[PDB]
DNA sequence: CCATGTCAAGTACTTTTTTCC
DNA sequence: TGGAAAAAAGTACTTGACATGG
């Protein structure tokens, strides 16, 4: 898919969700929708509204979490 | 020491009022006289406080 | 009006207002002992509160 | 309304509540009481306080959140 | 000159938010 | 539940560089 490959910045989140998903060695939206709504929630300094944020704006974009994804990554 | 008027004008022009520095014409036209009348009130207002 | 006391004066010292004489950032900033970039600064945001009221 | 038109600026509020509504497609008094209470709480950095403050200010003015309006907008 | 004004950042303190137990 | 305590947004002020017209 192509909206897929794109970085995460694409998604213009907050500060705060930003550097955790730098914190967390997240750099493509791909890498992003793989990992379950917990697994999240266990990053640090990521809370509730961080996670809600980003939960509406994958949805914005048709986007959800925890997708199980295929020919991963390169 | 500065007149009603006197003082109003000085911060007209100067944008005190509205942040907008105000040329003579528009002052002149808000208290209803001369661009000439205005002026001569500032500078009037100027030596005042000098 | 809804200046503080601090932002009008600044005001008047830079346009004359107080002695007749416009003065210098420098000077005001002096005044207030601060420097010339804050008394802009100060000055710009008094400036910008009066076009929105 | 007369006022709904208007642009949010009139509101005079705080620097961070502007910021996030700027933040937030949110230009005139009409697209905000249109917005409820929850779906603003969710804007980034707009907590309590901001929210609670807006509240106030449309409260001191006749307005308040989540209204329901037709016809809009004008343009 | 060159003194004053303007810009882009940069440091340091307060207030609000947001996590997280 | 609720509240301490991290992190971010904001607010005051500095600094040095630049331009620029005076």
């Amino acid at each position: 898919d192509p909206i897929l490959l794109r970085p995460v910045d694409d998604l213009e989140l907050t500060v705060r969700s930003a550097n955790c998903l730098k914190a967390e060695a997240i750099h493509y939206i791909g890498d992003l929708v793989q990992r379950t709504e917990v697994e999240l929630l266990k990053t640090p300094n990521l809370g509730k509204k961080s996670l809600t944020e980003i939960k509406d704006v994958l949805a914005s974009r048709g986007l959800s979490l925890g997708m199980r994804l295929e020919n991963w990554p390169p | 020491k500065l007149s009603e008027r006197e003082a109003m004008v000085l911060k007209m022009r100067k944008g005190l009022i509205d942040g907008r520095e105000h040329t003579l014409e528009e002052v002149g036209a808000y208290f209803g006289v001369t661009r000439e009348r205005i002026r001569q009130i500032e500078n009037k207002a100027l030596r005042k406080l000098r």
